[PDB]
């Protein structure tokens, strides 16, 4: 009923991305009208005189919050008032600030965060900031979890000078930044004791409704300034309303009708597009061990086997959290899996093996273990491929890639700068939703011949299928489908190429 | 620069796409990638092309 | 965990059952040494002098409390705590104390219910009782829920000199009886505004989870007297936690070590073996109308029908068979071709003679055969009455399981009472999962005894009475006894297909 | 006195018992016969 524009989030760490304006554009880019960030928000090497006022819509950040060697005078991140912290910053932090300045000279000066109610979990850091003003002067008690208040590494400084000391309005002389506007807000050590969560005032009347998160305006449910956890509509509740409820007095399961579904942390009449219903009134992006899925009539919904097929973990989650791509030590769980869950990344690291995280070459061979997966509910992105292997004949089962997940949130199939001659996606017959980039591969003769949109499940996806080999050349050369395959063009050369 | 400082060149790079550089104050290596390409390791690429 | 002994309760309403002294006996025998009704508690008929000190034991009843036509002076309930009202008495209350007094203006005088301070459900109603003190004294706004004040029919007009007043101590001259231990205990509407429910106190610090029923001894959840909803061991809770929390971050559903089962009004941490589990963690006790039961490892779930599956049929005391009190006339319309019986199944006397009171014309004996295609009774089978017409049950002649999901009087999932049938006449009966049986009364019965009742019982408990029917010694008189073929264990009759093994 | 007679005895209210009124009450009520139960006496009392 009330969206809120969300966004991706990044995870470049201290990486720079080309020049400072290149870098720069690219943030600008990446969080220009967000207002919550489901990844982390990472603010680097921002520049003296660089506009960041497209900072101030955002609400929320999941993730965890890296603010380092910025130049930036002022990093207006004025409406934060939450960072979740689900994943955190060099393993202990959901709040990093470091290195903001160049050569003693100018630095981050201005950090007004004057909404930042809550971090979730995580701790704090702040380190080599000899330009901010203020932070010091901030109680971090009321903002981060007493279990992480010990881990708090922090450290400030005024080798710069030109800082304003708080208002005089301010709380025992608390503050973001100069004027009465970036005083800090209590909500929790200023709290009456009958109380559990956040509260307005002091006052016994003034307390938050304990799905209420950061503060309130008002004692009740609907009155939170973000959700504790889920969030329906307008209220905040630890778990959405059961589509069914027991009858303590019938043994029975009546029908909820205020029932709805789990969505990420929110509560929805139907779930989304390309996600999978569950029995427990949820959309989930993989079903169980047990469970498999059904459609065509109504939504795909799990269900349940015991001839279950073998459905294996992808790069990115479970036992491959961080790791980068199929590579010599994990290509062996993907022992003879038939479906992934989740998404599979195929870099050059794979094959050059890789000395900073312990991993050897990969045998070319050992790819062909793949031929038994007919589905991808993530994304398959392919960066790298074996030098002498005309195509990607490891992947000619390959018959479903859902896009669940998507690459930068908008691919599901990218195939790169490779050295194949054709594609060889002989049972590739669906991509549920997300799009299809196939560039930059300058031997490749056959992707333009195929019509993808007949593989498309969902509206609005598109292919960017250029500067791969010219088309020209390819005819030059004779590399066009087979005489019998007046249809949907082919994957390749040959006669069993044909879709 | 002043807040880096040359990088142990090892037999595998760092940085798939772009330069190592040791930055001081955290002591720690990180990159630069070439345009086109993002990542803590710049190894993916932009598809955003 | 549960820690408080249960009981059945009674639905006799008005009725009594035999001479004054018999009916104390019942009552006497009913309530003896329980402390949680499931259904009604009704003390009604006792007389003066009688011991009723077998009360002060009772501390809480699901259904309703009807206190009527009672000459005794004191009726003890000084530990009832609450009284749910799951079930109503007139339709409207959870307790009526009715017309307890002779003919002087002789009765009831004393009803000290020093701790009664929640009604969760119905309203109350006092009338006629000549005799009754304090009461009148007690603030029922405190006790009775918001919605049923003003459906409330108090009333205590008795012989003023006749009794004590108070106390000093009672909140605005509120007490049950005499003394201070019986001043009325306030835990409502004396709370600090700013609580949701109950309460400990007048202080912002003395109040009650939400959760509580009637009062609390803590600010926990784990501090209650007594539960609104479920009970998790030693916590009150709205719900029982499920088996599977969904994940925000991960979009995918995981494990919650802290799950539990939803059995009633408990949680428990597996289902009852009879009952069914559903998706939803929670013990059932039938599948929906697309679908039927699946046996696998030893937990029985649900599955949805290939085609136009088992027919399955509502038995009586439930649906549009709430009210009916056996099968009959108006009713078999709705059990031909029935597979299963979901539910229970009750034949009495009324059945063929026809009841005039709900206007149920007599019934056609020889239509009960359409029950033959029944071979499941998920409740219990109770058996009161049969056509004359017919030497064993006949129609149940294929019923080969019973799982007495339900049971009459919480106890019998089989009851055959006083029939002139010869032989059972079970042949298929193969199970009777829960609750015990009972075969009594029946003058010409002969071979119930033959049969290894025990072998039949899948839940631990179980027993057999099967007693004053026709006499052994007079069944091998006339030899009726086993065929010879039947050498295993018992048969249901006399023939050679009678035999078990 | 606390008590009358029964209506229209068509049929029978009480199942296993004889029918009374209750004068107060105003409403008929059931005295069952030894080993029955309920508030029409229509179920045997099993226990036993
Ligand atoms: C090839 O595949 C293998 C297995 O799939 C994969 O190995 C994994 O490597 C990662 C790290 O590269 C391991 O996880 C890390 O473990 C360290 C333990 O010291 C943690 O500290 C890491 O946590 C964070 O903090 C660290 C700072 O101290 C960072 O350096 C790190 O990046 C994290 O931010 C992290 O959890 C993982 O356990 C192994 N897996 C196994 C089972 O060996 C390998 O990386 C892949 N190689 C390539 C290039 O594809
Ligand atoms: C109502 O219930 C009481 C108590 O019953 C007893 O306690 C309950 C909690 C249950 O555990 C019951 O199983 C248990 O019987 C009955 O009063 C009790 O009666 C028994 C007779 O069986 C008395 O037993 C005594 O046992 C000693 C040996 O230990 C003998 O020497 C005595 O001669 C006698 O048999 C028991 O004392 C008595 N309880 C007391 C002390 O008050 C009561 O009979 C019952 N009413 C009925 C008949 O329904
Ligand atoms: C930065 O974002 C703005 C977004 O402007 C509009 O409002 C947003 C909430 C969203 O709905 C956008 O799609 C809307 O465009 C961009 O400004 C718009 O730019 C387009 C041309 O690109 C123009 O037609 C609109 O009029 C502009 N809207 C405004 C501000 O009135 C802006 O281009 C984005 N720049 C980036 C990518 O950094
Ligand atoms: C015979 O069966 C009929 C049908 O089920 C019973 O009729 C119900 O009587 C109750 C009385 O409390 C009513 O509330 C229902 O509305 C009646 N149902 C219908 C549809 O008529 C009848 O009571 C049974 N005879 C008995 C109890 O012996
Ligand atoms: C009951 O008496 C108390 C005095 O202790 C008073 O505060 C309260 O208002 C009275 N309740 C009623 C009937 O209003
Ligand atoms: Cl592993
Ligand atoms: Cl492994
Ligand atoms: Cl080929
Ligand atoms: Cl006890
Ligand atoms: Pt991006
Ligand atoms: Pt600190
Ligand atoms: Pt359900
Ligand atoms: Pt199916
Ligand atoms: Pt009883
Ligand atoms: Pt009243």
């Amino acid at each position: 009923l009330e969206e809120k524009k969300v966004c991706q989030g990044t995870s470049n760490k201290l990486t720079q991305l080309g020049t400072f304006e290149d870098h720069f554009l690219s943030l600008q880019r990446m969080f220009n009208n967000c207002e919550v960030v489901l990844g982390n928000l990472e603010i680097t090497y921002v520049q003296r005189n660089y506009d960041l006022s497209f900072l101030k819509t955002i609400q929320e950040v999941a993730g965890y919050v890296l603010i380092a060697l910025n130049t930036v005078e002022r990093i207006p991140l004025e409406n934060l008032q939450i960072i979740r912290g689900n994943m955190y910053y060099e393993n202990s932090y959901a709040l990093a600030v470091l290195s903001n300045y160049d050569a003693n000279k100018t630095g981050l000066k201005e950090l007004p965060m004057r909404n930042l109610q809550e971090i979730l979990h995580g701790a704090v850091r702040f380190s080599n900031n000899p330009a901010l003003c203020n932070v010091e002067s901030i109680q971090w008690r009321d903002i981060v979890s007493s279990d992480f208040l010990s881990n708090m590494s922090m450290d400030f400084q005024n080798h710069l000078g030109s800082c304003q000391k708080c208002d005089p309005s301010c709380p025992n002389g608390s503050c973001w930044g100069a004027g009465e506007e970036n005083c800090q807000k209590l909500t929790k050590i200023i709290c009456a004791q009958q109380c559990s969560g956040r509260c307005r005032g002091k006052s016994p009347s003034d307390c938050c409704h304990n799905q209420c998160a950061a503060g309130c305006t008002g004692p009740r449910e609907s009155d939170c300034l973000v959700c504790r956890k889920f969030r329906d509509e307008a209220t905040c509740k630890d778990t959405c309303p059961p589509l069914m409820l027991y009858n303590p007095t019938t043994y029975q399961m009546d029908v909820n009708p205020e029932g709805k579904y789990s969505f990420g942390a929110t509560c929805v009449k139907k779930c989304p597009r390309n996600y999978v219903v569950t029995d427990h009134g949820s959309c989930v992006r993989a079903c169980g061990a047990d469970s498999y899925e059904m459609e065509e009539d109504g939504v795909r919904k799990c269900k349940k086997c015991g001839p279950c097929r073998k459905v294996c973990n992808g790069i990115g989650i479970g036992e491959f959290k961080d790791s980068l791509s199929i590579n010599a030590t994990n290509i062996k769980h993907f022992k003879n899996c038939t479906s992934i869950s989740g998404d599979l990344h195929i870099l050059p690291v794979a094959f050059r093996g890789d000395s900073f995280t312990h991993t050897p070459p990969l045998d070319p061979q050992e790819l062909d273990i793949l031929k038994t997966v007919k589905e991808i509910t993530g994304f398959l992105l392919i960066q790298a491929w074996p030098e002498n292997r005309t195509d990607l004949h490891a992947f000619e089962n390959l018959e479903i890639i859902r896009g669940r997940t998507k690459q930068h949130g908008q691919f599901s199939l990218a195939v790169v700068s490779l050295n194949i001659t054709s594609l060889g996606l002989r049972s590739l017959k669906e991509i549920s939703d997300g799009d299809v980039i196939i560039s930059g591969n300058k031997n490749l003769c056959y992707a333009n011949t195929i019509n993808w949109k007949k593989l498309f499940g969902t509206s609005g996806q598109k292919t960017k299928i250029i500067s791969n080999r010219g088309e020209n050349s390819c005819k030059a050369t004779g590399q066009v489908c087979h005489a019998l395959c007046s249809p949907e063009g082919c994957w390749g050369p040959e006669p069993r190429d044909c879709v | 620069v002043s807040h880096f400082n040359d990088c142990p060149d090892s037999h595998t790079q760092f940085c798939f796409h772009g330069t190592c550089r040791f930055l001081v104050q955290e002591d720690k290596p990180a990159c630069v990638c070439h345009s086109g390409y993002v990542g803590a390791r710049c190894e993916h690429a932009d598809l955003l092309a």
